[PDB]
C-alpha cells in the first residue's frame, strides 16, 4: 500500500507549503511587486526636451532660471511693477520656462489645427511626451491599440484663451476638449487607443508623484498591464505669478534655492514629465527596457496644518516612512533622498527636519539631499516626475547631481547630525553590492504629500551575447509629414555621428520595432556606417539616395504576383542560397519535390552563370522541360523567403507558370503535390 | 514554472516491448512520487501504477492486471521517469499520463497516445448515406490509424457539419460517418494522413 | 474493503448559475488527523486533468476560486459559484483512505444546460457499394438531443457499436451513431429510441 | 491625523475673475479656493485628515472614478476610511454654451 | 509519532493549511473586500440637501 | 481568532495540588494536541508535557521527571484542557504555557506564574547603600511574593532610576536592590502589595 | 540519540540592518519527502513566544515577513531583512525528529547594538543596619555595560554571589548587573570584572 500517513499527509504538505508558496508570492505581487519604468519623456525647463538632454543640464550644473516667456503674448508690463500689492503684478521676474509649449503638430495626431489651437498646453505637450515615452521603449505607439495601458496624468487647471460663456471666433466648440483637465489623459487614450484607465491627477505640487502611485497601483493590482504617469504644468497665462506674489510666496528671481540661507521664495518653473510603467516581471517578460524600478509609492495629505498651504512636518515624516514600509525597506536603503525642496525658507526647514526624522535618525552613511528645482525651478504637477528622471539619470549615469544655489546650507535646519549631506558637489554614486535605491518626495499646495521609492534597475540585462551575420536588415523610418520624413533621417544621423560605435542590426532592429509605421516611409538596406549616415544625409535634404521613399497612407496588406518568363539570366539565385539558410532550405526541399517525377535537381544548374548553357551549344535556359521546374523551384523559395521575412500575400496573381506558385505557397497544394 | 514533458509514442503489436519517458522541470524529482495513469477511450482515468520517492524506498506499486510488465523507474542526476511497457496487450492502447504524486496528482503532463493494434496502415472504403426521403452521409471505415479530417463541400460549408469520433471494431480497425444535417448533392472528401489516400464522394439518396 | 464512491455523473450546468456537484462514500474519509481525505478534480474535454481541491475543500494553485469544496466525512460537495466554459468536462472524485487505485470511478459528466432537445431519428440503409466487400451497417443517426440518455434498439440487438459525441457551443446539443455492422446474409431480414424529448417509441425501418 | 483619504471626482471650472485678473480682497485665495487640487486637500485640511486627499478628473465619469481610486485604497489599506465622490456647480455660464 | 505513523508531519499540514487559508483570505480582502457605503450626503437638483 | 485563555494560579507548598486550565477559542478542540510547557526563572523554554489528539489516542506523554504525579486532560464538550499538578517542588514555581501542538506550539496563550514556595508574606527589610564617596541605592531584601514597584524621590527621577530584577535565595525569600546613579540626598519608598507595607528611606555615606 | 543543537547565543542586531541568526544540528533534520524539521521560535521580552518559522523555511501566519528561513539538512539560516524592537528577544532552534524535548537550548539572545560601552564599577559596602539581623551584602555594581559577557569575582573566595542581570533598555540599550554577595556574621571581617569594555582587571574593596 502507500505507506500509511507518511507517503500521504507528507505528500499532502508539500502542497499546502507549495500553494502557500504560492499565494504568498500572490500578496507580494499584489502589494510589494517592484515596477519597472521602463521609458522617460521630458520637456523640462530651459533646452530639455528629452530625458538624455536632462543630464547635461543637470550634471554640469546648468539652471533652467532664464526669463518669463516672451511666445505667449503675455503682457509681462502689468506684471511687473513697484508696488507689490498691484492687483495683476507677478513678483518674480524669470524662471524656468518652457520655449516649445507654444508649438505643437496638428497634422500629426487626429487633431485638427483649429482643434489643436483649443488644445491646452498641457494637453497638447502631453500627447507629444506620450509618443516620446513609447517610441523610446521601442514599443510601437501605434501597436498599443485597444490593449489596457493605463493613463495617469498630474495637471494645474489653467486659463488660456477666451471665456467659455463668450466662446470664440473659430474654437467654439473645442474649447472645452482643451481648457479641461479631464480630456488630459483621455485625449492620449484615445489618439494612441490606449483603453486602461485614464485618469486625471490634481494634487498641485504632487500631482505626477500622486500619478505615479496610482498608476503603480493599477500595476500591483492588474488592472493595467501597462501605465503612462506622469505630469504636466505649462503655464499658457501669468495667472498664478500674479496669484502667488499676492501671498508673498514666489522669489524675485525665479529661482528655487532649496535649503539655502538666500531663498526669498520658491519660485516658479513649468514643464512636463512621463513615466511608461510596467510591473518589472511584465516588463522583463516581454523584454521592455527597465531603466529604473518603483518599488514602492505613498501618498497623504498635510492634515490641519498651519493653513491650506502651509507643510506640514508629522505628516511628511509620515509618508515618507510609509513609502518605505510598503517598499519592504527601511531609512539607511534609501542613498539619496530627492525631497521637494520647494525653494522657500520656510517649506525647506520643515522638510529637512521630515527628512531627518524619517532618514537622518537612523542612518548609516550620510543621505545625499538634492532637489530637482534648484536646477529647473518649482515645477509643480511637473514635479514628483522630474526628480524621478533625475534620480533614473543618476543610477544610468551612476553620478549624483549637484543642488544649485545651495552652497550656504540654511541656518534655520539643524545639519549638525550629519546623517544628511545636502548635494552641493556632484558625488560618485557607482552600482555595488548594495540595491542603490532612493526616494523621490513632492509635498503639494494642497497639502497632498507624497513619496515614492525608486531602486536601481536590477543588473540582470548583463549576459547578452554577441554575434555576427549577412543579413543587412533594412533601416526603416516613418514620418506623419515629408519634412517630418526628413528630419527623422537627420536627427538619427546625428545621433548615429555623435554616438558611434552602435551596431547596424541593433539600429534596425530599434528603428523597425519601435517605431509606428506612418505615412512617410523611408528605409534603405545598410552595408557600412559610411554607406549608411551618407543615405541619412541624402534623405534629410529629400535625394532618394541608395533608399527607397514612399507616402503609403492606409496600405498594410500586400498581394503576391508570380511573373511567368523573362528572367533568362537564371544566374541570381546562386547567390541568395549561398547567403540565405532559408533559400538554401526551401530550395532544397522543393528540389527534393521536383526530384521524384523530374530527375534534373536544381543544385548543380544553380551554381552555373548565365552563359553557361551558351558554351555548351545551348540558349540561356531554352529547353522548356529543364527551365519549368527551375523557375518553380526559385519562385516557391522566393515566395517563402518573403513569407519568412513576415510578408504574407492577400491576393495571388500567377501569369503563366505562377498558377503552381499560387497551388504551392496559398496552400492549395503541397510541395510535392505543386512540383509534380 | 513547472511541465511533465511527455514522449514514447509510435507502433507497437500485441506482444512488443516500449517505453514513455517523463521529463520533471519545476521542482526537485526525488521527493516526488512519480506515478503513471491511463485513459481508456471513451471513458475517464484508470491508475496504472506508482514507484515510491527516491528516499521513501524507491519500491514499486503498479495495478494486479500490469505487475511486473509494466516497470516504473527513475532518476534524479538525468530526472527522468521511465515506464518500459512489456507485452502491451490490445488493452494498453491508451493514452498514458505522467502524474506527479503517488496519491496527489498535480500536473498530470501533456497525455501520449499509445496504440496497440495488429490492423496495417490503408486508405478508407468511403460507403455513401443515402437519405431516406432529411440529412445527407457518408462513411469512413475501414481505416487506421487516428489521424483524420473529413469536411462536407470541400471546406465550403460548416454550419450543420458534424464528424463523429473513431469507433474500434473488434478486428482493430477505425470507423467513422461524417453527415451534414440541410435540405438539398453534396460531396465529402476523406484525406487519410499515413498513407495519404484521399477519396472523394458525391450522394444521392 | 475498499471506499466505494458514487457521484451525479449527469448533473447539468448553465452559464451565470452556481452548480452544486457531490459525492457520496462508503466509508468514512475524515481521518483521524481531523481532515477529510477527498480530492476533487477536473478533466477538461480532450486535455490533461487537473487538481482543483485536496484535503476536502481547499484549492490547488493557479485553480481558480470559482470552486469551493465541503462536506462531512461521508457527503462531499463542490459548488461552482459561477460557471464557464473552463469549468465543462468531467469531476473526479478521488479518495484518499485506501491507495490501491483501481479506477478513477464513474465521473461527473458536465455539460452545458439548455431545454430538452427534440430527438432527430434518421434510418440510413448502407448503400449497394457497400455489399459488395460483404459488409453492411445501416445507421441510425440520433441528431441535436439532449441529455445523452438515449439506447438504441435494433429489432426485426447485440451487434452495435457506440459513438457519442461532441456537445457544441452554438447548438449545446448531442449527435449518436450505433453502427451496426453487419453481413451478407442477415441483411435480407429497424431502430428506436426511448430519449426524453419524447415518450413513445418512433420506430423506422431501412 | 487618521488615515481618511479624500478621492473626489471633478471638471475644471470658471468660478470668478481670471487668476491673471486678482480682485480687491480676493488676490491670494483665487487659485488656493478654484483650483480642483484645493479641493481635496481643503476637507483635508479643515477636517484634520492625513490620508491620500486626490482630485481626480474624467470629466462626467469622475464620481464612479473616485470611488474606484478609494475602494482600490481600502481594500489594499492607506487609509482606513475614505471620502469618495464628485461635485460639478459650473459657475460662469459657458459649460451649457 | 508513535501512534499509526503521523503525529507530527499531521500538525504541519495543519498549520500549512490555516496559513494557505490565512493568506488566500488576504488576497480576498485585498481585491475583491467588500467596500461598505457607509454614509451618503448629497446637494442634487431639486432643493434635495 | 484563536484564544488559549489560562488559569489556575494562587499559593502552592511543596507536597500540594493545583490545576491549570486552558480554554481554547477559534478553532476545533479536538484535533490539537495539548502541551504545557514551563519557563523556569532566568531562561527560557521547558518542555512539561503533551497529550495526543483526542482522534489520535488521547495518549499522554510528560517528560521522566515529572512523569506519573502531572496529568495531562482535555475535553471537547466544554472545550478545556487540564493539568493535573499534583505535589508541586522548587522546579514549579515558574511560568506555564499552554502550547497548541505536540510538536508545533502555535499559540502559547498567555502564561500563568505559578509558585511554589514555603515563604510567608511580610513587607521588605529596606537597608540602604552607602556610596563609597558616584551611585546612591537602598535594598529591598526579605520580601515575598513578586508585587513589586519602587521609585526614587518618590516618582520624581526617572532618568538613571534603575530597580534590579527579582532574586531568588536558597530560603525562600526575594531580593531586590533599586539603583540611581546622578552625583548630589535621594529617597527611597518600597511598597509590599500583599501585605501592604510601605518603608521610606534616606541615604547618605 | 538525541540531536543536540547549537546557535550564536549572543548575536547583536541594530536598527536598519539584515541580521543572520544560525543553528546547527549534530545529525540530518531533513525528512525523507526532503522537508527540514526545523522551527525558528521567538519569545519576547516578558511575553508569550511566538512560532515564526516551520518546516526551515515557511511562515506561520500573522508573522511579518522580515524573517525568511533556509538552510541544509545541517545548518539552519533565518535572516531578518528588517530588525526591529519586537524582533529583539530570544530565538529558539526545534528540532522535530525525536520528540521528546526536554529543554528548548540556550536560545540565541538577541540585543539592540550599539558600540562596546564603559563598565561602571561601583562597590557598595553593606549599610549598618543591615549587620543588625545577622546578614551581610556589599553589591558590586556593574553598570552602562555592554555586552552582558562580565563576570565578576569576590576575593579576600567566590561562591555566595547571586546573580542579577537586568533588562537593556530604549535610550541607552545599555546593560546592569548585581552579583549580590549575601554574608554573615563573622566572616564579613572586593569585586572586579573583566567585561571586554576594558582589559586591565579594575579591583575596589569596601
Amino acid at each position: 500500500m502507500a505507506s500509511t500517513d507518511s507517503e500521504k499527509v507528507a505528500e499532502y504538505l508539500r502542497r499546502a507549503t507549495l500553494d502557500l508558496r504560492a499565494a504568498r508570492q500572490r500578496i507580494r505581487e499584489l502589494e510589494g511587486e517592484p515596477v519597472a519604468v521602463v521609458a522617460m519623456a521630458c520637456r523640462l525647463p530651459g533646452g530639455v526636451s528629452t530625458p538624455e538632454e536632462f543630464w547635461e543640464l543637470l550634471s554640469e550644473g546648468r539652471d533652467a532660471v532664464a526669463g518669463l516667456p516672451t511666445d505667449r503674448g503675455w503682457d509681462l508690463d502689468s506684471l511687473f511693477h513697484p508696488d507689490p500689492t498691484r492687483s495683476g503684478t507677478a513678483h518674480q521676474r524669470g524662471g524656468g520656462f518652457l520655449t516649445e509649449a507654444t508649438a505643437f503638430d496638428p497634422a500629426f495626431f487626429g487633431m485638427s489645427p483649429r482643434e489643436a489651437l483649443a488644445v491646452d498646453p498641457q494637453q497638447r505637450l502631453m500627447l507629444e511626451l506620450s509618443w516620446e515615452v513609447l517610441e523610446r521603449a521601442g514599443i510601437p505607439p501605434t501597436s498599443l491599440q485597444a490593449s489596457p495601458t493605463g493613463v495617469f496624468v498630474g495637471l494645474i487647471p489653467q486659463e488660456y484663451g477666451p471665456r467659455l460663456a463668450e466662446g470664440g471666433e473659430g474654437v467654439e466648440g473645442y474649447l472645452m476638449t482643451g481648457t479641461t483637465t479631464s480630456v488630459a489623459s483621455g485625449r492620449i487614450a484615445y489618439t494612441l487607443g490606449l483603453e486602461g484607465p485614464a485618469i486625471s491627477v490634481d494634487t498641485a505640487c504632487s500631482s505626477s508623484l500622486v500619478a505615479v502611485h496610482l498608476a503603480c497601483q493599477s500595476l500591483r493590482r492588474g488592472e493595467s498591464s501597462l501605465a503612462m504617469a506622469g505630469g504636466v504644468t505649462v503655464m499658457p497665462t501669468p495667472g498664478m505669478l500674479v496669484d502667488f506674489s499676492r501671498m508673498n510666496s514666489l522669489a524675485p528671481d525665479g529661482r528655487c534655492k532649496a535649503f539655502s540661507a538666500g531663498a526669498n521664495g520658491f519660485g516658479m518653473a513649468e514643464g512636463a514629465g512621463m513615466l511608461l510603467l510596467e510591473r518589472l516581471s511584465d516588463a522583463r517578460r516581454n523584454g521592455h527596457p527597465v531603466l529604473a524600478v518603483l518599488r514602492g509609492t505613498a501618498v497623504n495629505s498635510d492634515g490641519a496644518s498651519n493653513g491650506l498651504s502651509a507643510p506640514n512636518g508629522r505628516a511628511q515624516v509620515r509618508v515618507i516612512q510609509q513609502a518605505l514600509a510598503e517598499s519592504g525597506l527601511g531609512p539607511a536603503d534609501i542613498d539619496a533622498v530627492e525631497a521637494h525642496g520647494t525653494g522657500t525658507r520656510l517649506g525647506d526647514p520643515i522638510e529637512a527636519r521630515a527628512l531627518f526624522e524619517a532618514y537622518g535618525r537612523d542612518r548609516e552613511q550620510p543621505l545625499h539631499l538634492g532637489s530637482v528645482k534648484s536646477n529647473l525651478g518649482h515645477t509643480q504637477a511637473a514635479a514628483g516626475v522630474a526628480g524621478v528622471i533625475k534620480m533614473v539619470l543618476a543610477m544610468r549615469a551612476g553620478t549624483l547631481p549637484r543642488t544649485l544655489h545651495a552652497s550656504e546650507r540654511s541656518k534655520e535646519i539643524d545639519w549638525s547630525s550629519g546623517a544628511i549631506s545636502l548635494l552641493d558637489e556632484p558625488e560618485p554614486w557607482p552600482a555595488g553590492a548594495r540595491p542603490r535605491r532612493a526616494g523621490v518626495s513632492s509635498f503639494g499646495i494642497s497639502g497632498t504629500n507624497a513619496h515614492a521609492i525608486i531602486e536601481e534597475a536590477p543588473q540582470v540585462v548583463e549576459g547578452e551575447r554577441v554575434e555576427a551575420g549577412d543579413v543587412v536588415a533594412p533601416w526603416v523610418l516613418s514620418a506623419s509629414s515629408a519634412e517630418g520624413l526628413r528630419a527623422q533621417a537627420a536627427r538619427l544621423a546625428a545621433h548615429l555621428r555623435e554616438h558611434p560605435g552602435q551596431d547596424p542590426r541593433d539600429i534596425a532592429y530599434s528603428l523597425a520595432t519601435g517605431r509606428a509605421a506612418l505615412p512617410h516611409r523611408a528605409a534603405f538596406a545598410p552595408v557600412d556606417e559610411s554607406a549608411a549616415l551618407r543615405v541619412l544625409d541624402g534623405l534629410a535634404t529629400g535625394n532618394a539616395d541608395g533608399a527607397a521613399v514612399g507616402t503609403s497612407r492606409a496600405q498594410q496588406r500586400a498581394v503576391f504576383v508570380f511573373p511567368g518568363q523573362g528572367w533568362q539570366w537564371a544566374g541570381m539565385a546562386v547567390d541568395l542560397l549561398d547567403t540565405s539558410p532559408v533559400f538554401a532550405a526551401a530550395l532544397r526541399e522543393c528540389a527534393d519535390a521536383l526530384e521524384p517525377h523530374l530527375d534534373f535537381e536544381v543544385i548543380p544548374f544553380l551554381r552555373a552563370e548565365a552563359a553557361r548553357r551558351e558554351q555548351d551549344a545551348a540558349l540561356s535556359t531554352e529547353r522548356v522541360d529543364v527551365v519549368q521546374p527551375v523557375m518553380f523551384a526559385v519562385m516557391v523559395s522566393l515566395a517563402s523567403m518573403w513569407r519568412a521575412h513576415g510578408v504574407e500575400p492577400a491576393a495571388v496573381i500567377g501569369h503563366s507558370q505562377g498558377e503552381i506558385a499560387a497551388a504551392c505557397v496559398a496552400g492549395a497544394l503541397s510541395l510535392d503535390d505543386a512540383a509534380r | 514554472e513547472v511541465q511533465l514533458v511527455q514522449s514514447g509514442g509510435g507502433l507497437v503489436q500485441p506482444g512488443r516491448s516500449l517505453r514513455l519517458s517523463c521529463t520533471a522541470s519545476g521542482f526537485t524529482f526525488g521527493d516526488y512520487a512519480m506515478s503513471w495513469v491511463r485513459q481508456a477511450p471513451g471513458k475517464g482515468l484508470e491508475w496504472v501504477g506508482f514507484i515510491r520517492s527516491k528516499a521513501y524506498g524507491g519500491t514499486t506499486e503498479y495495478a494486479a492486471s500490469v505487475k511486473g510488465r509494466f516497470t516504473i523507474s527513475r532518476d534524479d542526476s538525468k530526472s527522468i521517469a521511465y515506464l518500459q511497457m512489456n507485452s502491451l496487450k490490445t488493452e494498453d492502447t491508451a493514452v498514458y499520463y505522467c502524474t506527479r504524486g503517488g496519491t496527489l496528482f498535480d500536473y498530470w503532463g501533456q497525455g501520449t497516445l499509445v496504440t496497440v493494434s495488429s490492423a496495417s496502415t490503408k486508405g478508407p472504403s468511403v460507403f455513401p448515406l443515402a437519405p431516406s426521403s432529411a440529412a445527407l452521409g457518408c462513411l469512413v471505415k475501414d481505416y487506421f490509424p487516428e489521424p483524420v479530417t473529413v469536411s462536407w463541400n470541400s471546406g465550403a460549408l460548416t454550419s450543420g457539419v458534424h464528424t463523429f469520433p473513431a469507433v474500434l471494431q473488434s478486428s482493430g480497425l477505425y470507423s467513422l460517418s461524417s453527415v451534414v444535417t440541410v435540405p438539398s448533392t453534396y460531396i465529402c472528401n476523406v484525406n487519410h494522413k499515413p498513407s495519404n489516400t484521399k477519396v472523394d464522394k458525391k450522394v444521392e439518396p | 474493503d475498499v471506499v466505494m464512491t458514487q457521484s451525479p455523473l449527469s448533473l447539468p450546468v448553465t452559464p451565470g448559475e452556481p452548480a452544486s456537484i457531490s459525492c457520496r462514500s462508503s466509508q468514512s474519509l475524515l481521518h483521524s488527523n481531523g481532515y477529510n481525505y477527498l480530492d476533487w478534480y477536473l478533466q477538461k474535454p480532450g486535455q490533461s486533468p487537473q487538481l482543483l481541491i485536496y484535503l476536502g475543500s481547499n484549492r490547488a494553485s493557479g485553480v481558480p476560486d470559482r470552486f469551493s469544496g465541503s462536506g462531512s466525512g461521508t457527503d462531499f460537495t463542490l459548488k461552482i459559484s459561477r460557471v464557464e466554459a473552463e469549468d465543462v468536462g468531467v469531476y473526479y472524485c478521488m479518495q484518499s483512505l485506501q491507495t490501491p487505485r483501481l479506477t478513477f470511478g464513474p465521473g461527473t459528466k458536465v455539460d452545458i444546460k439548455r431545454t430538452v432537445a427534440a430527438p432527430s431519428v434518421f434510418i440510413f440503409p448502407p448503400s449497394d457499394e457497400q455489399l459488395k466487400s460483404g459488409t453492411a451497417s445501416v445507421v441510425c443517426l440520433l441528431n441535436n438531443f439532449y441529455p445523452r440518455g438515449a439506447k438504441v434498439q435494433w429489432k426485426v440487438s447485440g451487434n452495435s457499436q457506440e459513438s457519442v459525441t461532441e456537445q457544441d457551443s452554438k447548438d449545446s446539443t448531442y449527435s449518436l451513431s450505433s453502427t451496426l455492422t453487419l453481413s451478407k446474409a442477415d441483411y435480407e431480414k429497424a431502430c428506436e429510441v426511448t430519449h426524453q424529448g419524447l415518450s413513445s417509441p418512433v420506430t423506422k425501418s431501412f
